[PDB]
């Protein structure tokens, strides 16, 4: 299975700033992962570009699976990216009508 | 902040 270090849209410990500059000028549905602010091991936050501005999601970790919100169903970070590369996130909220299409790609 | 809940 293909692990989150190897993930080209997984950028580990980057700041905001420089998050902000990928996405600048960015359309719709592009988007990245990279470690929370907390630099807690297994705490990740999604940046998905919508409507111009640059949407912070939680990925939530408990009992060894993810999600954005309970119940956590995703048996990894990248299921769980894959998974809305093919289903907008307007469930989790109807402001995030989007999938995620177009990575950022540190490769 | 810009969190989306």
């Amino acid at each position: 299975p293909p692990s989150l270090q190897d993930a080209e849209w997984y950028w580990g410990d980057i700041s905001r700033e420089e998050v902000n500059e990928k996405l600048r000028d960015t359309p719709d549905g592009t988007f990245l992962v990279r470690d929370a602010s907390s630099k807690i091991q297994g705490e990740y936050t999604l940046t998905l570009r919508k409507g111009g501005n640059n949407k912070l999601i939680k990925v939530f970790h408990r009992d060894g699976h993810y999600g954005f919100s309970e119940p956590l169903t995703f048996c990894s970070v990248v299921d769980l990216i894959n998974h809305y590369r093919h289903e907008s996130l307007a469930q989790y909220n109807a402001k995030l009508d989007t999938r995620l299409l177009y990575p950022v790609s540190k490769y | 902040d810009s969190y989306v809940g």
